[PDB]
This record gives structure tokens, C-alpha cells and sequence, in this order.
């Protein structure tokens, strides 16, 4: 048989087969409903629209995110986002195809309880196991050592690991993502004129930021040239016509990233976070973290990231270290990457949860030492 | 009279849309080929700025060691 | 009529025979700043591995130097 690799992620589902090089369906986990009424008969419109196919109904649904920060809110949608995926993104049956899930640090129990429960009753799929997201992040590199950096979609996570060996009291989690930036994004092109409101915009607002954002290198320096010069406005177009001219919001919304105090969080910034997690760790050991920190996530995809986390890595660590930063360009395909390099291994399929297991051991064993 | 006046003016505009159309479409293509080689020059350009202060610094604290060699 | 819209027609196939020029333009705009970057950054990744060894070997003998003091 095949295993089945699936990342739910947050805001961009990615399943494949396992042992393939690219996950073969990838689309926005977002469930969208039509508020309004709708006056021609024989239509025959269902009631709720997944996946891809909200996006091109747009201007007429509402949508939904199931995933805040990792955790699911609710279920319902959660299980019709599921069957999506299953029946039609990847038209197989589950009932013969053991599944691997990712799952963030630092999340309820009672998360991956009801994970487990759903996936075993309602697909009686024949066995299923759940990961860390920052561990297949380093299968996919290669590597071994180094602290792994994931800035999704819903949290931002460091996890130092060594020698393959993980040191759970120094793994640092923090909520500021991409979605927070789509925000940040929104109430500030306010400024210049712009009012965006509906949760349609939040997606042309998203777009405008993958499309147009960068990082600044230094940041003061930056806001001097475009307080004089005009080199750095660009322009967009909207769906419906009417371009826009965008000038500083173009480096201010990904700043968050290293100012939460933009949005009143009062933690540090991602930089800070890594260095403070990597002093966390022993002594014997933060040359190769130094040496070998990685980045994974969709977040981390802004051009110009790297230098700038280099440079205040530099700053902040002793300078007769030598600091490295690993940006692949397949940073957001990763975590499936890794999964699937994971599903793969021979000496991994001792290690899933097998039904009947399942069901004398009860939901509670994700937590024993299969974890 | 004007029928075959029509259908040529039509015909004509059906040409220019599609070598507009083309324009567009090529434009588009080296306008983003010429945004991520900025990028990628502006890029490199910081690490050559950022490893020139790195050799200056070289060479300053070897002169350091050259003399308390000394 | 029909006279109408053959003139708006016509003035609109103006407008699009201007901006198709304009297209032109910028493209060969855009293709001399590719071709100036592509020289630049030729320049700067073929003197980026005589700045490496050049601070390799700096270092080199900076331990040479420091363990000889020693
Ligand atoms: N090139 C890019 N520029 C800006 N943001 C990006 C880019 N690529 C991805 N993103 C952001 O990453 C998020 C998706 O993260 P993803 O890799 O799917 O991790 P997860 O699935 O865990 O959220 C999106 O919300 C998007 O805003
Ligand atoms: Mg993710």
C-alpha cells in the first residue's frame, strides 16, 4: 500500500501521496456560505462551498477560517474540509491509506484527541500519526542539527534541535503570523485612503502583500528615502479596475515581524526570540545552532528576510561566531516535503497507531510514546 | 457597400487586439524578470557591502596580530 | 448608427495603437536595465570568491600569528 501525507497547515491545505516530490493539491482552507438570498429557481446551489471554489465565489459568499493559531475552532467545517480533500482534491478513498498529519508545538491535548477520534471514526482510516511540523521541516533540509524557524500562516515557531535530539524547554512559540500581518496591512492602508472591510478584501488585501511587500535591511534609513524620493511607490490593480499607488505600507506591514509593538504585542521580535531560545539551550551545542539556522513557512517567503535576521542575529550574537542562515526557495513546501521523506522510511512503519490499538487503548494513546 | 468596409475594420481590430494582447503578455514576462533580478542584485549587493567591512575588519585585526606578534 | 460606432471604432484602435507603442517602449526599457544588471551582477559574483579567499586566507595566518604569540 501507500501512505498519505496531509498538512492542514492554516489557510493553505497541502496533501500528496507519499514519496512524491511536491504535495499534489494545495488550496486555502476556507469555508465560505452565501448570505444572501438569491431569486432564480431550478439554480440548485448547495448550501456551503470549499476550498478553491469559494475563492471564484467570492463577491457573493462569507468565508470562514476553521484554524485561528493552530488550534481548530470548529469542527464541522474542519470534517467537510476534510472530505474535500479526500474525495475530490485527491479522488481516493481513505479507507485504505494510513495518514500523516502535522501539528504545531504547543497546542491543547484535546486537539489532537478529537483529531485522532474524527479521523478513526468518521474515515476509519486503517492507521494515521501525527508530527511536529518543525522536526519534518528539518527532514526536508537535510540537515540534523540547527534551530528551525516555521512562521506559518497561524503561529510562528523556533524548535532547537540537536543531533537529532529536541530540547523541549528551550522551543519558543509566538502567535504573530501571516494573518496577523494581512491585518496590520488593512488597518493601515486606511491611511492613505484605502477602506477595506469585507472578509472577500482580507483576500486581495492578502494577495497585494505576497505580491508587493518586501523587508527593509534597516528600517530608518529606509523611511528617509521615501520620505524624499519616489522610487519606492508602486502601483496595483484591483479586480474591478481602479489601480492604487502604494508607498511606505510596502516595508512597513512586514516590520511587525521584528516590531510586534505596531500591533501592541508585547513580546520581541523574531530575531530576539531566536537568539533567546538558542541561549536557552547548553553551551556545548550553540556553535552549530549558530551555524545552521533554518527557515521554513509561507511568512518567510519576503524577499530580504534573510539579511535582515542575519545582521541582527550578528548584532545580537558574539561576533567570533559565524552565523548562517539557510533560506531554500521552496521554504512553505517544506513541512510536506519533510512528511513525505518521513512516510517513507522503512524504520517508520512500526510506529503508527493501528486501529484496533486505537480502539483498546482509547483516544488517549496520541500521548504515549507514540506521540 | 459598407459590409466589406465593416468586415475589414473588424478584421483589422481582431489583428491589433492580438498583437496588443501579445505586447501585454511579454511585457508582463520582462517586467518580472527585471523585479527579481533587481532583487537579487540589491541582495548580493548587501552581502558585498556587509563582507567588505567584514574583510576591513580582517585585515584590521590582523595588522592587531602583526604587531603584538612582533 | 452605424457611423458611430466605426468612429469610436477607429478612435479607440488610436488609443490602443498608442499605448501599444508606449508597451514597446517600456519593454525596451526594462530589457536595457535587465541587460546593465545582469553585467553588474556578473561583476559582483566574480569578485565575491576573490573577496572569500581573500578573507579566508586572513584569517589563515591571524591563527598562524595568534598561536605563534602563544
Ligand atoms: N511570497 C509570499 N509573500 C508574502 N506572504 C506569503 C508568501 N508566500 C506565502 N505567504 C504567506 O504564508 C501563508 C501560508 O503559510 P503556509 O506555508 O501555508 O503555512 P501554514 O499552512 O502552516 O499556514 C499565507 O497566509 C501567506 O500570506
Ligand atoms: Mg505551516
Amino acid at each position: 500500500t501507500t501512505a498519505l501525507v496531509c498538512d492542514n497547515g492554516s489557510g493553505l491545505v497541502k496533501a500528496g501521496f507519499a514519496g512524491d516530490d511536491a504535495p499534489r493539491a494545495v488550496f486555502p482552507s476556507i469555508v465560505g456560505r452565501p448570505r444572501h438570498q438569491g431569486v432564480m429557481v431550478g439554480m440548485g446551489q448547495k448550501d456551503s462551498y470549499v476550498g478553491d471554489e469559494a475563492q471564484s465565489k467570492r463577491g457573493i459568499l462569507t468565508l470562514k477560517y476553521p484554524i485561528e493559531h493552530g488550534i481548530i475552532t470548529n469542527w464541522d467545517d474542519m470534517e467537510k474540509i476534510w472530505h474535500h480533500t479526500f474525495y475530490n482534491e485527491l479522488r481516493v478513498a481513505p479507507e485504505e491509506h494510513p495518514t500523516l498529519l502535522t501539528e504545531a508545538p504547543l497546542n491543547p491535548k484535546a486537539n489532537r484527541e478529537k483529531m485522532t477520534q474524527i479521523m478513526f471514526e468518521t474515515f476509519n482510516v486503517p492507521a494515521m500519526y501525527v508530527a511536529i511540523q518543525a522536526v519534518l521541516s528539518l527532514y526536508a533540509s537535510g540537515r540534523t542539527t540547527g534551530i528551525v524557524l516555521d512562521s506559518g500562516d497561524g503561529v510562528t515557531h523556533n524548535v532547537p534541535i540537536y543531533e537529532g535530539y529536541a530540547l523541549p524547554h528551550a522551543i519558543m512559540r509566538l502567535d504573530l503570523a501571516g494573518r496577523d500581518l494581512t491585518d496590520y496591512l488593512m488597518k493601515i492602508l486606511t491611511e492613505r485612503g484605502y477602506s477595506f472591510v469585507t472578509t472577500a478584501e482580507r483576500e486581495i488585501v492578502r494577495d497585494i502583500k505576497e505580491k508587493l511587500c518586501y523587508v527593509a535591511l534597516d528600517f530608518e534609513n529606509e523611511m528617509a528615502t521615501a520620505a524624499s524620493s519616489s522610487s519606492l511607490e508602486k502601483s496595483y490593480e484591483l479586480p474591478d479596475g481602479q489601480v492604487i499607488t502604494i508607498g511606505n505600507e510596502r516595508f512597513r506591514c512586514p516590520e511587525t515581524l521584528f516590531q510586534p509593538s505596531f500591533i501592541g504585542m508585547e513580546s520581541a521580535g523574531i530575531h530576539e526570540t531566536t537568539y533567546n531560545s538558542i541561549m536557552k539551550c547548553d553551551i556545548d551545542i550553540r556553535k552549530d545552532l549558530y551555524a545552521n539556522n533554518v527557515l521554513s513557512g509561507g511568512t518567510t517567503m519576503y524577499p530580504g528576510i534573510a539579511d535582515r535576521m542575519q545582521k541582527e542575529i550578528t548584532a545580537l550574537a558574539p561576533s567570533t561566531m559565524k552565523i548562517k542562515i539557510i533560506a531554500p526557495p521552496e521554504r512553505k513546501y517544506s513541512v510536506w516535503i519533510g512528511g513525505s521523506i518521513l512516510a517513507s522510511l522503512s524504520t517508520f512503519q512500526q510506529m503508527w497507531i493501528s486501529k484496533q490499538e486505537y480502539d483498546e487503548a482509547g483516544p488517549s494513546i496520541v500521548h504515549r510514546k507514540c506521540f | 457597400s459598407l459590409q466589406k468596409k465593416l468586415k475589414g475594420t473588424e478584421d483589422e481590430l481582431d489583428k491589433y487586439s492580438e498583437a496588443l494582447k501579445d505586447a501585454q503578455e511579454k511585457l508582463e514576462l520582462a517586467e518580472k524578470k527585471a523585479t527579481d533580478a533587481e532583487a537579487d542584485v540589491a541582495s548580493l549587493n548587501r552581502r558585498i557591502q556587509l563582507v567588505e567591512e567584514e574583510l576591513d575588519r580582517a585585515q584590521e585585526r590582523l595588522a592587531t596580530a602583526l604587531q603584538k606578534l612582533e
